[PDB]
RNA sequence: ACGAGACUCUGGCAUGCUAACUAGUUACGCGACCCCCGAGCGGUCGGCGUCCCCCAACUUCUUAGAGGGACAAGUGGCGUUCAGCCACCCGAGAUUGAGCAAUAACAGGUCUGUGAUGCCCUUAGAUGUCCGGGGCUGCACGCGCGCUACACUGACUGGCUCAGCGUGUGCCUACCCUACGCCGGCAGGCGCGGGUAACCCGUUGAACCCCAUUCGUGAUGGGGAUCGGGGAUUGCAAUUAUUC
């Protein structure tokens, strides 16, 4: 039976697959993984020091759903509200360097590749492990 | 039979006084799984009477100005606090809700146009819609002022308000204004 | 040819638009052509809103001006040298008309 | 006069270059859809352009 | 061909044409009894028809 | 000293690396065009410096351009800068190189106060 | 009601108090235990999960703002 | 989490030139000194390689001075150039973060040096008025009356 | 739409889809016996909500609300 | 008879009609996927094609034209049993919002909207016009319209998931919206296209909300005023701080 990423809770799934990159450490992490401030509208840089792995888990899942996306599309997805303080809050996109770095990070693992159109999409093997993990979390979640 | 939130069968609740048998809306006919339905229960008159009570309290709780689009949040506030009730007492949250409402529903009020002495001149009995209308309002206001700056949050802050109102102990903020309103009407009879 | 030609039209008033297009559609049928019916786009509404008063004195009243743009297009698979005359014998001075060739 | 400073200041970007196309005024302009008309004159000629007060 | 105007501005461009056209003929044929104009537009050979009360002068 | 580098290296050093010890604003300003108006002011400032007798403060020069940055070249000058009514007198000394001539000639005398009249109910 | 400000990693004297008293009543929330003995509220949920690890308190709610616990079955 | 209060739990400390409270969390306790904010405290904490979940009180002696060396010489301790307070200093030009009563008198240096040069900003600082171009018609009234 | 507006559109659609399938491919005596029970309960499962929204007027921040008038 | 109403636009209903390669939906043929011991018409796909002329049809979804539909119509109750009102059934809808808007009036505002204008003033050391700099912001105070808050119906970090109006490259006029790849922590920068537009931005991956973590009732991880330093963008010029 199954198992795709659609039939598993994405909240638990993204946690599970982020553990996979933590377990199989090959995703090249930039030097600044401790100091990015991570999506300018945000402050107080993320609590989890593995924030690059949960980000990498998250962007991999997102692309599997809506492929053919670039860096600018990634920054919009993770863009949150910027609280201007005394000025009313607005919407601001995430930092481009972190989304750029993770996008190339999946390239070094050969999960994603450039296409004839702008953006990159998961390769056959790239979405293969994503469904293996989706089955892994479901069986753990199911029982 | 309706397993509200997967529990709390409807067909055990009893309501004492004849007046709110017509009004209390916890009967199996309007036995909804959740307190959320945009059913136009305020577009006309007299429809809010048949609107389910569990919808009413979760709809009045959504009121301080800072939380006006939080219906799903108020559904979790009642659904959590209903657990605290059934956890503490073991009987039906639905039952104690109705006992809390009928106990905390003020009957006598004062309203007039002459020279009001203390509140108004003439003591006036309430209709059994404003009675249930007001009674929910004290409960909602009874959790709000307690949960404002306390460590305890609304789930228990509402919870202790109902059980105190249901038994009757003069320590709940809701029933504390109820009898006070009753006696001022008896004062200016 | 045989050419996959398309003819488009656009204006602000619709009563002429319905009749003038149907005139081209009926002209196509009497010419016995493989004719694609009138495909019609969502309308375009221009929403200029203005202060409504020349000076600054008023009760904060405004002026909501509208203009609707409706565009439709027909498609054919008939030779250009045998469809020019029909698209030319219908004028309707209130309308805008554009042509493009089979390969576009 | 002379030609070196008569128009030395640039009528580039800004309110100086822009103006109404009827009254040469530089207040209450409407550049939307390239009108370049002030609000008073636009209300005056609105029917001729085709902006109709539908609702 | 190279620079074509957007349709929204285009219907504005025709609309701003007749507005000023009617304005100038109003100052030009005022004593002649202007009484309005009609611009019979075609893709190439646009024609303008005046509605004067005394066209003879 | 200016940025840990003293005034002696400031006078002889070139424009292509004074941008860095300048702040972002003045670096950007010099990165783009330096027009002919301010070149002449520097030209006239240099002529005033050379025309100053030894151990003598060079003569006052007046200007309208209250938007120039101060350069190491013309430190030690008497520059009169218009504020709209008069040319305010400003002396030039080492520690302004990252400021403007308009920053010193104040364009308004500060208000002391006045007793409220008919308003202020 | 002025200020409490007195909670730093509740000591052994308190320790024995909650370990033999908390599992003997039904309403356990990080807020009430914070009121009950003196607790602040941060180490409250740390205490409840530490008790939850022991297997003597039963969790019923498991929500963000409300983690509701109850005593064991009696008899 | 412990059986009793940790034996060397310091309720008050004497780091630098103030008394940071020990009960508050470490990332928000060290920030109490001038010159460090929420982000500066968090980054220097990571360079110290100490966990965030602990408090300031139980932070033992070794981590007391390990942080101090982090935040007086950030440059050689791999703190980014974008993070410092006194970047490109107006007198010395060293990329350095000032974090003490030094910051109190460094900030005091600007007010006088602008005052000594009679800059419009310094004069407004001297007169107590707003210096960044605000409007004083209907605000700032609480400072005079 | 939004989260809940979508959440109502799903349940509304599947109820109509079931009865439409029931009416077409099996006896609707069964469809009449299923149409009643979900009518006596939450009529919204088939009848769509006809109220969409109300436009904003140029006198206040919203549809019926007005900018606060000050005359003192 | 004018005004009200009627009227026009708009919103809701039509699985009824006309049509959709600038909207698509199913069916199909694939291609990758996954459980596979085999399942198997298992399901995932906003991945591909199905008008280079069938390799399939169709309009449910989207769009917009013609229409229809609602009228106190039906049922009861009240009412002179009149005009109507109340309740109920069936119904998408039993009062959707606007636009227009009479007789007139007011020394209402506008000569600073106009090559609209009477009269007066000025007209070469200009009250014409241009150029440079300042000012319209300037602060013992008072008032109004607002925004942000005074928090644990909450902030913080992380993750999941959703819209609708409408705009977009220029008469003047140079100034458009921008995908993607790379560098930068951000601000941004550099190349590389697309779009005069249901084609590209854009399936508009919006916020709130939702789900996990930390805080713990402390002017506190609220609040973000004032204030220092640094970096970019716009411009010919950013100081009195343009903006970030
Ligand atoms: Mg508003
Ligand atoms: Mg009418
Ligand atoms: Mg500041």
């Amino acid at each position: 039976p199954g198992v795709t990423v659609k039939d598993v809770n994405q909240q638990e799934f993204v946690r599970a697959l982020a553990a996979f990159l933590k377990k199989s450490g090959k995703l090249k992490v930039p030097e600044w993984v401790d100091t990015v401030k991570l999506a300018k509208h945000k402050e107080l840089a993320p609590y989890d020091e593995n924030w690059f792995y949960t980000r990498a888990a998250s962007t991999a899942r997102h692309l599997y759903l809506r492929g053919g996306a670039g860096v600018g599309s990634m920054t919009k997805i993770y863009g949150g509200r910027q609280r201007n303080g005394v000025m009313p809050s607005h919407f601001s996109r995430g930092s481009k360097s972190v989304a750029r770095r993770v996008l190339q990070a999946l390239e070094g693992l050969k999960m994603v590749e450039k296409d004839q159109d702008g953006g990159r999409k998961l390769t056959p093997q790239g979405q293969r492990d994503l469904d293996r993990i989706a089955g892994q979390v479901a069986a753990a979640n199911k029982k | 039979d309706i397993k509200l939130f997967g529990k709390w069968s409807t067909d055990d609740v009893q309501i004492n006084d004849i007046s709110l048998q017509d009004y209390i809306a916890v009967k199996e006919k309007y036995a909804k799984y959740l307190p959320h339905s945009a059913g136009r229960y305020a577009a006309k008159r007299f429809r809010k009477a048949q609107c389910p009570i569990v919808e009413r309290l979760t709809n009045s709780m959504m009121m301080h100005g800072r939380n006006n689009g939080k219906k799903l949040m108020t559904v979790r506030i009642v659904k959590h606090a209903f657990e605290i009730i059934h956890l503490l007492t073991g009987e039906n949250p639905l039952q104690v809700l109705v006992n809390a409402i009928i106990n905390s529903g003020p009957r006598e009020d004062s309203t007039r146009i002459g020279r009001a002495g203390t509140v108004r001149r003439q003591a006036v009995d309430v209709s059994p819609l404003r009675r249930v209308n007001q009674a929910i309002w004290l409960l909602c206001t009874g959790a709000r002022e307690a949960a404002f700056r306390n460590i305890k949050t609304i789930a228990e802050c509402l919870a202790d308000e109902l059980i105190n109102a249901a038994k009757g102990s003069s320590n709940s903020y809701a029933i504390k204004k109820k009898d006070e309103l009753e006696r001022v009407a008896k004062s200016n009879r | 040819a045989i050419h996959r030609i398309r003819i488009t039209l656009t204006s602000r008033n619709v009563k002429s638009l319905e009749k003038v297009c149907a005139d081209l559609i009926r002209g196509a049928k009497e010419k016995n052509l493989k004719v694609k019916g009138p495909v019609r786009m969502p309308t375009k509404t221009l929403r200029i809103t203005t202060r409504k008063t020349p000076c600054g004195e008023g009760s904060k009243t405004w002026d909501r001006f509208q203009m609707r743009i409706h565009k439709r297009l027909i498609d054919l698979h008939s030779p250009s040298e045998i469809v020019k005359q029909i698209t030319s014998i219908s004028i309707e001075p209130g309308v805008e008309v554009e042509v493009t060739i089979a390969d576009a | 006069g002379h030609q070196q400073l008569y128009w030395s200041h640039p009528r580039k970007f800004g309110q100086g270059s822009r103006s109404c196309r009827v009254c040469s005024n530089r207040h209450g302009l409407i550049r939307k859809y390239g009108l370049n008309m002030c609000r008073q004159c636009f209300r005056q000629y609105a029917k001729d352009i085709g902006f109709i007060k539908l609702d | 061909m190279a620079v074509q105007i957007s349709k929204k501005r285009k219907f504005v461009a025709d609309g701003i044409f007749k507005a000023e056209l009617n304005e100038f003929l109003t100052r030009e044929l005022a004593e002649d009894g202007y009484s309005g104009v009609e611009v019979r537009v075609t893709p190439t050979r646009t024609e303008i028809i005046i509605l004067a009360t005394r066209t003879q002068n | 000293t200016y940025r840990g580098v003293d005034l002696d290296q400031l006078l002889d050093m070139s424009y292509e690396q004074l941008m860095q010890l300048y702040s972002a604003r003045q670096r950007r300003r010099l990165n783009r065009g330096l027009r002919r108006k301010q070149h002449s002011l520097l030209k006239r400032l240099r002529k005033a410096k050379k025309e100053a007798p030894p151990m003598e403060k060079p003569e006052v020069v007046k200007t309208h351009l209250r938007d120039m940055i101060i350069l190491p070249e013309m430190v030690g000058s008497m520059v009169g800068v218009y504020n709209g009514k008069t040319f305010n007198q400003v002396e030039i000394k080492p520690e302004m190189i990252g400021h403007y001539l308009g920053e010193f000639s104040i364009t308004y005398k500060p208000v002391k106060h006045g007793r409220p009249g008919i308003g202020a109910t | 009601r002025d200020k409490l400000n007195n909670l730093v990693l509740f000591d052994k004297a308190t320790y024995d108090k909650l370990c033999k008293e908390v599992p003997n009543y039904k309403l356990i929330t990080p807020a009430v235990v914070s009121e009950r003995l003196k607790i602040r509220g941060s180490l409250a949920r740390a205490a409840l999960q530490e008790l939850l690890s022991k297997g003597l308190i039963k969790l019923v709610s498991k929500h963000r703002a409300q983690v509701i616990y109850t005593r064991n079955t009696k008899g | 989490m412990s059986l009793v209060i940790p034996e060397k739990f310091q309720h008050i400390l004497r780091v630098l030139n103030t008394n940071i409270d020990g009960r508050r969390k470490i990332a928000f306790a060290i920030t109490a000194i001038k010159g460090v904010g929420r982000r500066y405290a968090h980054v220097v904490l990571r360079k110290a390689d100490i966990d965030l979940t602990k408090r300031a009180g139980e932070l033992t002696e070794d981590e007391v001075e390990r942080v101090i060396t982090i935040m007086q010489n950030p440059r050689q301790y791999k703190i980014p150039d974008w993070f410092l307070n006194r970047q490109k200093d107006v007198k010395d030009g060293k990329y350095s973060q000032v974090l003490a009563n030094g910051l109190d008198n460094k900030l005091r240096e600007d007010l006088e040096r602008l005052k000594k040069i009679r800059a419009h900003r310094g004069l407004r600082h001297f007169w107590g008025l707003r210096v960044r171009g605000q409007h004083t018609k209907t605000t700032g009234r609480r400072g005079r009356t | 739409g939004g989260h809940v507006a979508q959440i109502y559109a799903i349940r509304q659609s599947i109820s109509k889809a079931l009865v439409a399938y029931y009416q077409k491919y099996v006896d609707e005596a069964s469809k009449k016996e299923i149409k009643d029970i979900l009518i006596q309960y939450d009529r919204t499962l088939l009848v769509a909500d006809p109220r969409r929204c109300e436009s904003k007027k140029f006198g206040g921040p919203g549809a019926r609300a007005r900018y606060q008038k000050s005359y003192r």
